[PDB]
């Protein structure tokens, strides 16, 4: 679960899954303003855009689906396997 | 999955380099030494 | 049919994409020219003193024409003087340039050619002012413009027609109909189908 | 000289090809929409009609009160040495001709309401090459009128040797200024005139200085139109794709309407308007007549190469000299090389 | 009998053409040495060699020209510059973008 006394709204275990697929080398958030000064024109990234070959972005950020399995991991061990049936129903972890 | 994507767009990027047929691999060098009598019939391969 | 007269050894210039003193400065063909261009030599009947534009501030437009026998303070109009005993690539040389279009209008200027009878709800090879093609010919009940010939469709095929001889409209089919399926056993078990 | 803006006015026929039920896209001159065309006057308490410009096309719509609009003087500077290609109404017939014309500073008219009709345009012609006259028409009501009463649009194109005329005629009750709307024309003349045409004028009728007259000319430029056809072969709706994003989406969806959602659109939003010229200075010309026209050539099992450099490439003069039996270029275009720059010639 | 070639060499022999002013950051067509086209003028920085006229890219685009006169670099961009999305409701309800 996220830690309530740190800047990130990411876990731990979170953090350290992120930090291992290095997404720096597709170009997925790249700026148009070093692409046009004409220094590192002959980047990988800047032909793309230069030929009409854009990348989308999705539409759900990183902080809205951390907050999905932060909010699906209070629930299993609040509630556990009956609040994906009905309302949520609390018990203590020890009976579940 | 990021390498393939990345690879995929790098390979279209470069694709670009082949003539197809014309005298040119790029659409200046042959709009500026052909008239357009016979400039089309090169342009056609490049966009086909 | 635009007719000028030019030196033998410039018919060459008389083409879409050339340079040279005709194509330059006198008359200049466009690039999408449909046309037909002959050319002979008459340097019998032809003797005379005859000009042609030698320079000129900028080059022509295509069939462009100016009749300026001065520009500025000079009258760039040089002469050359046609005559027999003279050296054939210097010989007078008729040109008559045609220029043909085919749009959807009544047709003016035809080929002979003698008109058949017509056949309906059969598959024939028609021809149509020069429209060669193949279909099943039926009368039509579509309306048309007081000019137009034939309507296309959205696929650019030739559906309707009107002929001529009687000023009417026709309706034009593909001769196969749509798709036929054939159920038969094995070969070697039976022939009947 | 106010501006008053054209809000979708101004759509031809481009093409002579007969279409039914097709949104084709075109790519020719047209007038771009909401443009700001300028406002010319006639009011007596005055009479302009300055030499325009004729680039690719003008757009010409008069609001004429009682026949005060007669018609053009197209040419090229108006002068002795160029021809001028009139299309002027005499009151009774109409005649188009492309002669040497020679007229007056001011091609006035007169009107039969003052008991003097003295068609005035131009003083003398010679060497015409073209010359038509018709009478489809009748004799136009020389008589005045207190308001305007109709609205006539017209627009004029040449190409290829080629003087296409289109027109349009509308009865409105205005009192000030150009209505909005979408205005499509029709060919009414083809004709074929030779000459080449960058300014016009427009004759108007004087009484001895007219009443009331306005007319507006705009200038087509280069763009990108949709068009829509019906079952008639008309036009219905049409679409400047280079002035608003809805417009752009528009294009690129192929289709006049559009549904709720997000699209990406092409690009038709910027467009070339000046040229960019770089050669390096070099003024000397080249040894054409010392290589060509030398005193003795070699024979051809012992021929020579000669090395060319630092000249300047003019064929022209050769033009008023020699005529060449055959030259044929492999490589390069024959009409190319006027504006072409080399690194070695032999 | 001729026979031209074209490199990337300094040119020796060229037409009769009048050189115009240079104008950047904008969308204009352009004509260095008979290689006409159509982009972005920008002043740039990058080094070439001591007779090098234009550089190229990946997909053989140029993009970097040196200009005859004054012997500087010139950087060449498209026009059009990136994507654009255009979000609207039906036409039927509303025509605002
Ligand atoms: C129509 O032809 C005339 C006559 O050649 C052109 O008038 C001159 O054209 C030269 C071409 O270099 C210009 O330098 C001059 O400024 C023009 N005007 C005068 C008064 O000499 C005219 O430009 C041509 N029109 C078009 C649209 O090409
Ligand atoms: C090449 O130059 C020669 C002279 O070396 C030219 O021949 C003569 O040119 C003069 C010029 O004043 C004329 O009056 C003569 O009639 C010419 N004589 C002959 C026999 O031609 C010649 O015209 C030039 N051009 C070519 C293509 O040979
Ligand atoms: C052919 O054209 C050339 C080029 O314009 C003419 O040569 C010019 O002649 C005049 C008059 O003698 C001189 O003032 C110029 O200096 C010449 N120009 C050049 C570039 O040499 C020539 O006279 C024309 N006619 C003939 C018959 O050759
Ligand atoms: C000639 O053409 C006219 C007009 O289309 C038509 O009525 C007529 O049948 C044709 N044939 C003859 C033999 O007159
Ligand atoms: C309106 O006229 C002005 C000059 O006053 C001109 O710059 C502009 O392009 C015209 N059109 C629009 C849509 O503003
Ligand atoms: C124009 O040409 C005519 C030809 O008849 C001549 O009479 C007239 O004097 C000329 N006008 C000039 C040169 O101003
Ligand atoms: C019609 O034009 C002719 C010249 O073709 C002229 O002589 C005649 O006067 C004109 N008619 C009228 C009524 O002005
Ligand atoms: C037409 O031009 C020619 C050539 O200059 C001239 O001889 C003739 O007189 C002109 N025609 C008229 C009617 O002036
Ligand atoms: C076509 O135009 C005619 C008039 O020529 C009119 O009667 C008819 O309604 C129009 N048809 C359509 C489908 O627009
Ligand atoms: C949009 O849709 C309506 C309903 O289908 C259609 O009739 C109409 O022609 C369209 N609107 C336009 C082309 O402006
Ligand atoms: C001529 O070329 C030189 C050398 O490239 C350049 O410095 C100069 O600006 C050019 N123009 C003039 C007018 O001297």
């Amino acid at each position: 679960l996220p830690d309530p006394l740190k800047p990130t709204k990411r876990s731990f275990i979170e953090d350290l899954l992120y930090n291992k697929v290095t997404l720096a080398d597709a170009g997925f958030m790249k700026q148009y303003a070093d692409c046009l000064g004409g220094i590192n024109a002959r980047d990988l990234i800047c032909a793309q855009k230069f030929n009409g070959l854009t990348v989308l972005p999705p539409l759900l950020t990183d902080d809205m689906i951390a907050a999905y399995t932060a909010a699906l991991i209070s629930g299993t061990a609040t509630a556990g396997w009956t609040f994906g049936a009905g309302a949520a129903l609390q018990i203590p972890f020890a009976m579940q | 999955v990021v390498n393939q994507n990345a690879q995929a767009l790098n390979t279209l990027v470069k694709q670009l380099s082949s003539n197809f047929g014309a005298i040119s691999s790029a659409l200046n060098d042959i709009l500026s030494r052909l008239d357009k009598v016979e400039a089309e019939v090169q342009i056609d391969r490049l966009i086909t | 049919a635009d007719t000028f007269l030019i030196r033998f050894s410039e018919v060459r210039q008389v083409a879409p994409g050339q340079t040279g003193v005709i194509a330059d400065y006198n008359y200049k063909l466009p690039d999408d020219f449909t046309g037909c261009v002959i050319a002979w030599n008459t340097a019998k009947q032809d003797v005379g003193s005859y000009f042609y534009r030698s320079h000129r501030s900028s080059k022509l437009k295509p069939f462009e024409r100016d009749l300026s026998s001065e520009e500025n303070g000079v009258r760039t109009l040089s002469t050359y003087d046609f005559n027999q005993y003279v050296p054939l690539e210097y010989q007078a040389t008729r040109v008559v340039v045609l220029s043909f279009e085919l749009l959807n209008a009544p047709a003016t200027v035809c080929g002979p050619k003698l008109s058949t009878s017509l056949v309906k709800n059969q598959c024939v090879n028609f021809n149509f002012n020069g429209f060669k093609g193949t279909g099943v010919l039926t009368d039509s009940s579509k309306t048309f413009q007081s000019f137009q010939q034939f309507g296309r469709d959205a696929s650019d095929f030739t559906d309707s027609v009107r002929d001529p001889q009687t000023l009417r409209i026709l309706d034009i089919s593909p001769c196969s109909f749509g798709g036929v399926s054939v159920i038969t056993p094995g070969t070697n078990t039976s022939s009947a189908v | 000289l106010t501006q008053v803006s054209s809000s979708r006015r101004g759509v031809y026929y481009n093409d002579d090809i007969f279409r039914s039920d097709v949104l084709h896209l075109t790519q020719d001159y047209f007038l771009p929409f909401h443009s700001n065309l300028t406002q010319y006057f006639s009011l007596n308490i005055y009479f302009d009609n300055p030499i325009l410009k004729f680039g690719d096309g003008v757009y010409f719509a008069a609001t004429e009160k009682s026949n005060v609009i007669r018609g053009w003087v197209f040419g090229s500077t108006f002068d002795n040495t160029t021809q001028s290609a009139i299309i002027v109404n005499n009151s009774t017939h109409i005649i188009i001709r492309v002669c040497y014309f020679n007229l007056c500073k001011d091609p006035m008219y007169t009107v039969s309401a003052g008991t003097q009709v003295s068609s005035w345009v131009y003083q003398s012609a010679f060497n015409c090459t073209y010359d038509r006259v018709e009478k489809s028409f009748q004799l136009d009501t020389s008589p005045k009128t207190g308001n305007f009463t109709d609205l006539r649009e017209f627009v004029f194109k040449n190409r290829d040797g080629f003087f296409t005329v289109y027109q349009t005629y509308t009865p409105v009750n205005l009192l000030r200024g150009l209505p909005s709307g979408l205005s499509v024309l029709k060919p009414i003349l083809k004709l074929p005139f030779g000459i080449n045409i960058t300014s016009f004028r427009v004759v108007m009728a004087m009484f001895s200085v007219p009443e009331s007259a306005a007319y507006y000319v705009g200038n087509l430029k280069q763009s990108t139109f949709m068009l829509s056809f019906n079952q008639n072969g008309t036009i219905v709706d049409a679409v400047d794709c280079s002035q608003d994003p809805l417009a752009e989406l528009k294009c690129t969806t192929k289709s006049f309407n559009v549904s709720k959602g997000i699209y990406q659109t092409s690009n038709f939003r910027v467009s070339p308007v000046t040229e960019v010229v770089r050669f390096p200075n070099i003024t000397n010309l080249c040894p054409f007549d010392k290589v060509f026209n030398a005193t003795r050539f070699p024979s051809v099992y012992a021929w020579e190469r000669t090395k060319i450099s630092d000249c300047v490439a003019d064929y022209t003069v050769f033009y008023n000299s020699t005529s060449f039996s055959t030259f044929n270029c492999y490589g390069v275009s024959p009409s190319k090389l006027i504006d072409l720059c080399f690194t070695s010639v032999y």
